[PDB]
């Protein structure tokens, strides 16, 4: 399409336009731009500093200057010239600012301010290489799609149903007496009630419920209007803040039915992106597999660096030959060098630095702060000695080669550059800080050990070059986010209140931490939040700005994910290189029948124990029944060492089943004194455990596990150890900060003290009087064990904002924090906790790979073509023909002509849709004509359907239609809906009729039975819950176990609101205490429960603790309880991770582009049209036809017919029976033989009997010869 | 013959058949809510309100779960016919609905509990008796005793891929 083609001496342009560096001259002013609006500062309304005010003008050069290179780009080619498509955006990035200069000239407005922010994006089309990123990132996105438009209808079926169930429940509020205050107390969210019953009684004394609006967030979190409904079923599926949307509900409803609504949604909404995760190591895998055959190649690296190994070491035996009285010195310095004592003197220093190093108190008495001094003077003068042995004996040339030892001189240099510059004086206070950090570097000298650390690194450092291309990728992603959200929001977070909205956006490192921490999935609700509330809050223009915080997690992970596979392909290239009596009942029925029922009723007493009260009715009853279980308990370990005696014990499960009935049976020797008590009735938790040894499934998975974890040891120890150099460096930079005084004016020790004003809401006319104290922030940095602590919960995702925020804010010793002081050490959370997601994210990838090898480790005993080679055969052997209900009665056959046509297919699909956008209006304070309409599309839409069973069964006469399972399904809805117009109808002659409901919205379950990719994916699922339910049961035991230890020992604890342990989130019953344990299992600011349990909480006055003891019920095992819940529930959700690559691995390892079974399953559906009768026998002339119409992967061409596919079924040795009647079996062998290839005769019946050999191999039923005559109906 | 032989629907449809009785005896008796003012206590039932002090005076005034327990009872007549006719041709497919008609006859009787659970709340003390603990024990034999049964009707997926659904 070239423009008028001429040769003026524009010509001599082409030669200036694509000379070399007018690649490096448009580099260097891309990257101004850059700078350009990293440097624009906003300002809330319309203001201009003056660097911002020059940086506007400064925008007319690269306007210029990019039009001055683009005219050029025409002139050079033409309207040829947008071939690449990364130069298509180049000419667009320009079009819109030169219309920025006409609206320019109109003032003499803001939609084109957020198009400069495109302008970087130019710079990933100048760079190349990042053109193999981008190239390669879209590649990973086609297998993602069915998984993907699956979490798409699972949002869809969500929305609807919290639609219809919760319209318009949460507008309850709690104002006072009459006013418009919304009463909360003091950091109760604003949360919803219910005058009638079930929820909320409003105890805040002086304050009565009434309609209008207390509502969740500001607006932001109903249940109305469909937009809203898919907004917080959205939020819910992160399981960022579903407690809140939870615990919401659960308010003004009341609760015991809503938690079923929101436990499988979360429960649903990992199962599905836990097998988005294993999509995209699908695609990518199977490409790899074809490289593995390079076996060969490996034996001559092996070789080259034993080559490399030899050539150095000999060299060294040349060196240390050439520079050789003195000498009687030198074998001493091997002698004591090389020794048995090297390997223990320097431990026992090394050993002592790292004690030395970590001691670090805030106040560090006296005499701890000149030991410190005087240690690294006494140990740098054994590290200098240690290093000059080094220096003599070994051979100087041989020493400095070496880097582990190269990494020892630059320590033992510095730790004499730090001490003689203290000596000179003249250095400030802030260097001094900086040499006491340099130390610290000195815990890398324990890591002279680690025998595979040279392995260790060399996995890690081939790593990151895998990713340095990526991962430059994702700071420019960074970067584009960061410059658009500076100028949407851009200090529109004014708001005239006065709590802290401290992720604003008004600066570039704010707007980069703020990024970052939407990025990472924490907290990024409250950030919507204010987003949302900025502009308009909730509207129609205004929530609209959702958007931006959709795409920046959607692609922001995407991009995350796709640093998944890079890693993981990286880390597969290098894994390719009278005693009668007492025998009988052991083994009885009876026996063993009774324990698995007695297990069960004696832990459901055990879980419902009081758990509070001592002294009531479920009380005397459980006594009764615990002492006499007991009983029956040690009775069993009598019949267990009467069989075998004293060496029974080998067993691990024997060992638990002494170890739990001695302690429950001590109890009755502890209710032996009261008429050490419940201890041992918590002991007696541990039986079922036994019950688990019990099964079988588990032998496989706990086992391929452990095979993991020897291979990645070594990551976990070096992942260890960052937290402990990490909390050095941590303690050492943020000692005894984070110490905060109550009203934050007062800055230090002795003057925050006495009472001072609480403002309310937001006037100087609410004061209210309560004291101050010093807070300190629960999560301090003081020790190095008491800085573990905290660095643990930022390692976990959770809570880090506001403590990050927090060591930005910090300020000298004991001093309060100062507003935005030095946002410098915000640097230090951000390397650690992006380092910390590389180190688990390369043994996430270990957990991966070990598996890949060990499921083919079955399939090692291959003797056979391949995997898609060995499932065809048994698709062959195997399948057989196909129903085929065809009816007489042409009455009726008339009606079957229409029903299993394209007539009635399009139809009922349609008028589901038209169903589905009936449900979708539903909004709230609707008007009554709309209500009416919807009244009658309910009636209108049950007669269709119920039109639909009804000619169905007329049609396909009772047998064939319950037959399919989408039948009886549609049985299921039909009936529901007619019991839900009936029920509705009868009432306008009325709450309970919120089930039936549902099974209006249910319909939209059949849509995805026509959308034959999904359903094949969720087969796949059901077909794979095989490895999985029993790593489930130790999912239930966890949850069962730590429910019944915490309920105990955190009950008494005294449901305060506002103080985290509440009337939604108990500890006290059972499944009060389930729940909560799945807050902190999905990770939902569990470190605020650890808080509430204490030493100083109170005690529930339903209790006893009858004088003073009122604030003494908090038992701080927690620190030991909610960590080690938290460990044992991240490895135990590994395996669920495990389990998953287990049975679906022969579908994510798939190649749907050889041999795809949807060609194999769609074939069956042919055979329907030409053998009607299920004989399973066609005649011989038809199959032609049969073979042109199936698709060019599996049929034939349409050049059609041929002597070519009738050359290939004539050369395929195909039998004709009594009359030519084929079966299918022999015509699916030789159709699938067409692609799986083959030969003339020779190789032919070589390859038929060594089938006959591998299935008679694989058939573990000797019998059944009719397979060995379906090799001669297949082969002969 | 398949689902009908193994004795897995052997015991599910035994334990409906309990709970049918139940279902039954749960409609018909009168004991569902304590009137308990402190008399002129009372029961409050299906059909009607007796007052009792021993003096026994029953009447009646609750009208919208009176005839959902119609439907309710109506499922469990046509949820017996079909499972009658099952066991008599070889026919498997008639435990499919029959399996239905079980799980929408517990439903009824759960809005029947909701409904009269409500009528507490617009009235004096009031405590639960012996029937409605009775139509607690028929909702969860039927609503897991049909649900159960419908699972057992259905065969298993096609495990392995040559099978499916047939
Ligand atoms: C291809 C890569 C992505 C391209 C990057 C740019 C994407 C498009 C950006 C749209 C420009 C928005 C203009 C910002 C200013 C809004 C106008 C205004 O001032 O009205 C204020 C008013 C009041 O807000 P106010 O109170 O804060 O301002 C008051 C100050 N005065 C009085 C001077 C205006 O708000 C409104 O009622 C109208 C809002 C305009 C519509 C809101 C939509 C903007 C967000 C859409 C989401 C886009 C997501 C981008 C990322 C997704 C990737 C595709
Ligand atoms: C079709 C396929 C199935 C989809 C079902 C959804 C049907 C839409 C319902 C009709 C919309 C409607 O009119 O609602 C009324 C409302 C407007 O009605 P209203 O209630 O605000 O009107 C005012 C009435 N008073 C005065 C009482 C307040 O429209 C909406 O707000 C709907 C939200 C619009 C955007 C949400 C659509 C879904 C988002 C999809 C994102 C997916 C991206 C990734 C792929
Ligand atoms: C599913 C696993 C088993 C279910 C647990 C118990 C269900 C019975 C519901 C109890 C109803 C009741 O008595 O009152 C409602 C209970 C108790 O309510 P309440 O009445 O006590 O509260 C008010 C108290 N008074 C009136 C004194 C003021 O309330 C709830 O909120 C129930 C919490 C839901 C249970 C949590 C299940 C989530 C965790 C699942 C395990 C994780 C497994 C992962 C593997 C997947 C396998 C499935
Ligand atoms: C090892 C590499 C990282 C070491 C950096 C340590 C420097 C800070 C220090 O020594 O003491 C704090 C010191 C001690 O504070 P100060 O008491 O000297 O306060 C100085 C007072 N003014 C500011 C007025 C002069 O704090 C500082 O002010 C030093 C400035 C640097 C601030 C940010 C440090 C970098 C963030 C941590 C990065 C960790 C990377 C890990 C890999
Ligand atoms: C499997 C992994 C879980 C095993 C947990 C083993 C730790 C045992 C906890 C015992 C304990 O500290 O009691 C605290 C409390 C009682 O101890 P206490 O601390 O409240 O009372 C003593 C108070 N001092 C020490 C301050 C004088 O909890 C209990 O009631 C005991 C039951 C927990 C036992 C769980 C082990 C079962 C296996
Ligand atoms: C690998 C990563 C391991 C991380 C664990 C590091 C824990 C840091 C301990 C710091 C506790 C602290 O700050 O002291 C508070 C207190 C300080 O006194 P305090 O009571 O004034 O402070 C508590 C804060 N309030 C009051 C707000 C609750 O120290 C104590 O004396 C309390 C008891 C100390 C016990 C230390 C807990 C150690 C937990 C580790 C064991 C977990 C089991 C794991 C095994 C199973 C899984 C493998
Ligand atoms: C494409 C494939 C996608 C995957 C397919 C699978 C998706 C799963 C679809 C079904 C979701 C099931 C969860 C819905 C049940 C939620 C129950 C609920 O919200 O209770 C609140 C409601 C409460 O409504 P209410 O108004 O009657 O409560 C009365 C309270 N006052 C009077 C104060 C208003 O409870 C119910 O209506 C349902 C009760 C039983 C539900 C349990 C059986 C299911
Ligand atoms: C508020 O509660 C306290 C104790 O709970 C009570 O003494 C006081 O009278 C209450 N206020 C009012 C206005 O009743
Ligand atoms: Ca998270
Ligand atoms: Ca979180």
């Amino acid at each position: 399409f070239c423009l008028t083609l001429q040769n003026p001496l524009r010509k001599a342009c082409i030669s200036i336009v694509e000379w070399k560096p007018f690649e490096t001259i448009i580099l260097l002013t891309i990257f101004a731009n850059c700078v350009a609006l990293a440097v624009y500062l906003p300002m809330p309304e319309d203001d201009n500093n003056s660097l911002n005010l020059g940086l506007e003008k400064l925008e007319y050069f690269f306007l210029t200057v990019f039009s001055i290179e683009a005219a050029m780009k025409i002139i050079a080619y033409g309207f040829l010239f947008h071939q690449d498509a990364y130069l298509r955006s180049g000419w667009n990035v320009l079009d819109f600012i030169i219309v920025f200069l006409g609206v320019f000239t109109a003032i003499l407005v803001k939609a084109l301010r957020a198009f400069r922010v495109l302008r970087p994006l130019r710079l990933v089309s100048g760079v190349p290489s990042l053109q193999v990123v981008l190239n390669s990132i879209f590649k990973a996105m086609l297998p993602l799609f069915h998984i993907a438009l699956l979490v798409l209808f699972m949002v869809i079926i969500y929305a609807i149903i919290g639609l219809e169930l919760f319209k318009g429940k949460m507008h309850k509020t709690c104002y006072y007496i009459g006013t418009d205050i919304v009463a909360t107390v003091e950091n109760e969210k604003p949360s919803p009630c219910a005058r009638t019953g079930s929820g909320r009684p409003c105890t805040i004394n002086g304050s009565e419920c009434r309609g209008g609006w207390p509502g969740p967030n500001h607006g932001i979190t109903h249940f109305d209007n469909f937009g809203f409904s898919m907004l917080t079923v959205y939020q819910c599926i992160t399981m960022e803040g579903w407690t809140d949307v939870l615990y919401w509900v659960n308010d003004a409803i009341g609760n015991e039915w809503p938690w079923i609504y929101f436990v499988t949604l979360i429960l649903l909404g990992s199962f599905f992106i836990l097998n988005l995760v294993l999509g995209v190591l699908s695609g990518e895998f199977t490409k790899e597999r074809e490289k593995a055959k390079s076996r060969g190649t490996f034996q001559k690296l092996r070789e080259k660096q034993q080559l490399e190994e030899d050539l150095r070491g000999y060299m060294s035996w040349i060196t240390q030959g050439e520079v050789m009285w003195n000498r009687v010195f030198r074998w001493k310095c091997h002698d004591l060098v090389k020794s048995r004592v090297f390997y223990w003197l320097v431990i026992l220093i090394v050993a002592l630095n790292t004690l030395s190093i970590a001691s670090e108190h805030h106040n560090q008495p006296l005499w701890l702060t000149h030991l410190q001094d005087i240690a690294n003077r006494v140990l740098l003068s054994l590290f200098t000695i240690e290093m000059l042995l080094k220096m003599y004996g070994l051979g100087l040339r041989q020493y400095f080669m070496s880097i582990f030892n190269r990494f020892d001189c630059f320590v033992v240099c510095s730790g004499i550059l730090e001490l003689l510059l203290v000596e000179s004086g003249a250095m400030t206070p802030l260097g001094i800080s900086v040499l006491r950090c340099i130390r610290l570097l000195r815990l890398f000298k324990i890591t002279k050990y680690w025998t595979s650390l040279s392995n260790l690194v060399a996995s890690l450092l081939n790593s990151i070059r895998s990713i340095a291309s990526l991962l430059l990728l994702l700071f420019l992603f960074i970067i584009i986010f960061a410059l658009l959200g500076m100028q949407l929001f851009g200090g529109r977070y004014d708001f005239e209140d006065t709590e802290v909205r401290r992720s604003n956006f008004d600066n570039f490192p704010q707007a980069l931490i703020s990024v970052f921490q939407v990025l990472t999935g924490e907290d990024w609700n409250s950030v919507m939040y204010n987003g949302i509330m900025a502009y308009g809050g909730p509207s129609y223009p205004g929530v609209l700005v959702c958007i931006y915080f959709i795409i920046l997690f959607v692609c922001g992970n995407y991009i995350l994910l796709n640093v998944f596979l890079a890693i993981a392909v990286d880390n597969l290239a290098e894994a390719e290189s009278v005693r009668v009596l007492c025998h009988r009942i052991v083994n009885a029925t009876w026996f063993t029948n009774f324990i698995l029922l007695f297990i069960l009723l004696s832990s459901a007493a055990l879980a419902a124990e009081d758990p509070i009260r001592a002294e009531s009715v479920r009380n005397q009853i459980l006594g009764y029944f615990d002492i006499a279980f007991t009983s029956v308990f040690t009775v069993e370990i009598v019949l267990k060492m009467t069989t075998y005696g004293a060496f029974l014990h080998k067993g691990s499960f024997c060992r638990n089943y002494f170890n739990i009935l001695d302690l429950l049976v001590v109890a009755v020797s502890l209710i032996s004194m009261g008429l050490v008590v419940k201890i041992l009735r918590v002991l007696r938790v541990l039986r079922p455990l036994r019950a688990i040894n019990r099964a079988k499934g588990l032998k496989h998975v706990v086992q391929c596990v452990f095979v993991a974890i020897r291979t990645i040891g070594n990551i976990v120890l070096v992942t260890t150890l960052l937290q402990f150099m990490f909390a050095c460096i941590g303690v050492q930079l943020f000692k005894g900060k984070f110490f905060s005084c109550n009203d934050l004016s007062k800055m230090t020790e002795e003057e925050c003290r006495g009472y001072y004003y609480v403002y309310k809401d937001g006037d100087p006319t609410q004061m209210e009087l309560r004291p101050r104290q010093w807070i300190h922030n629960d999560f301090h940095f003081d020790n190095v064990l008491s800085a573990m602590m905290s660095l643990f919960t930022v390692s976990t995702f959770e809570g880090w904002p506001q403590l990050l925020y927090r060591a930005i804010d910090s300020n000298e010793e004991d001093m309060g924090p100062v507003y935005n002081n030095r946002v410098e050490m915000a640097i230090f959370f951000i390397i650690y906790i992006i380092l910390i997601a590389f180190f688990m994210m390369n043994i996430f990838v270990g957990f991966v790979i070990v598996t890949f090898q060990e499921q083919g480790e079955t399939e090692y005993k291959n003797c056979e073509l391949d995997k898609n080679q060995r499932q065809c055969v048994q698709y062959a052997l195997k399948a057989r023909p196909l129903r085929c209900y065809i009816p007489k009665n042409p009455y009726q056959y008339q009606v079957w002509y229409v029903v299993t046509s394209s007539y009635f297919e399009y139809l009922m699909f349609a008028l589901i849709m038209l169903n589905t956008i009936c449900l979708g209006m539903q909004h709230y304070h609707q008007s009554e004509e709309m209500n009416h309409i919807s009244d009658i599309l309910n009636v209108a839409f049950t007669i269709i359907f119920t039109l639909e069973m009804i000619l169905k069964l007329l049609a396909f006469k009772a047998r064939g239609y319950f037959g399919d399972p989408w039948n009886v399904f549609d049985f299921l809805i039909v009936i529901g809906s007619i019991i839900d117009v009936i029920l509705s109808e009868i009432d306008t002659f009325r709450i309970s009729s919120a089930f039936f409901r549902l099974f209006r919205v249910m319909r939209l379950i059949k849509l995805l039975s026509r959308a034959e990719g999904v359903r094949t994916l969720l087969w796949t699922f059901i077909k794979s819950f095989q490895a999985l339910p029993y790593v489930a049961l130790l999912i239930v035991m966890l949850f069962f176990i730590y429910a019944v230890i915490g309920m105990q020992m955190f009950g008494k604890i005294a449901l305060v609101d506002g103080t985290q342990i509440n009337r939604n989130n108990n500890f006290q019953t059972f499944p009060q205490a389930v729940l909560l344990l799945f807050r902190c299992a999905t990770g939902e600011a569990w470190q605020e429960i650890l808080l509430a349990c204490s030493y100083g909480k109170l005690c529930d006055p339903e209790s006893d603790y009858a004088p003073g003891e009122e604030y003494t019920c908090g038992t701080n095992f927690a620190y030991y309880y909610f960590i080690s819940f938290y460990m044992l529930c991240a490895f135990l959700i590994i395996n669920l991770f495990v389990a998953v690559i287990m049975d679906n691995f022969d579908y994510l390892t798939r190649d749907w582009s050889i041999l795809g079974p949807h060609h194999l399953d769609e074939f069956k559906a042919i055979w329907a049209e030409y053998d009607p009768e299920a004989k399973g026998r066609i005649k011989h002339l038809d199959v032609v036809t049969l073979l042109r119409r199936i698709q060019p992967p599996l049929g034939f061409g349409k050049f059609c017919p041929h002597r070519v596919a009738c050359k290939r079924l004539v050369g395929m040795n195909m039998p004709l029976n009594s009359d030519g009647t084929v079966t299918f079996n022999a015509t699916l062998f030789a159709l699938v033989r067409t692609a799986l290839k083959i030969k003339t005769e020779g190789n032919f019946e070589q390859a038929n009997e060594e089938l006959r050999a591998i299935i008679k191999k694989i058939w573990k039923r000797t019998s059944m010869k009719l397979l060995d005559q379906v090799i001669p109906p297949i082969g002969d | 013959m398949s689902p009908t032989e193994a004795p897995k629907v052997r015991v599910t449809l035994f334990c409906i058949l309990v709970g049918i009785v139940l279902a039954m005896t749960a409609v018909v008796s009168d004991h569902w809510a304590v009137l308990s003012p402190h008399c002129e206590a009372a029961h409050f039932g299906l059909w009607r309100i007796c007052t009792k002090r021993g003096e026994k005076n029953c009447s009646y005034f609750s009208i919208s779960a009176a005839a959902i327990s119609v439907f309710s009872l109506g499922f469990l007549i046509m949820g017996t016919i079909c499972a009658l006719m099952a066991f008599r041709k070889k026919r498997d497919y008639l435990l499919r609905p029959a399996s239905m008609f079980y799980v929408f006859a517990g439903l009824c009787l759960f809005v029947s509990l909701e409904v009269m659970r409500q009528s507490v709340k617009r009235m004096i003390e009031y405590y639960y008796s012996w029937s409605f603990a009775c139509a607690c024990a028929a909702f969860v034999l039927l609503f897991l005793g049909g649900i159960s049964l419908l699972l057992f009707s259905l065969p298993r997926m096609p495990q392995n891929p040559w099978e499916s659904c047939m």
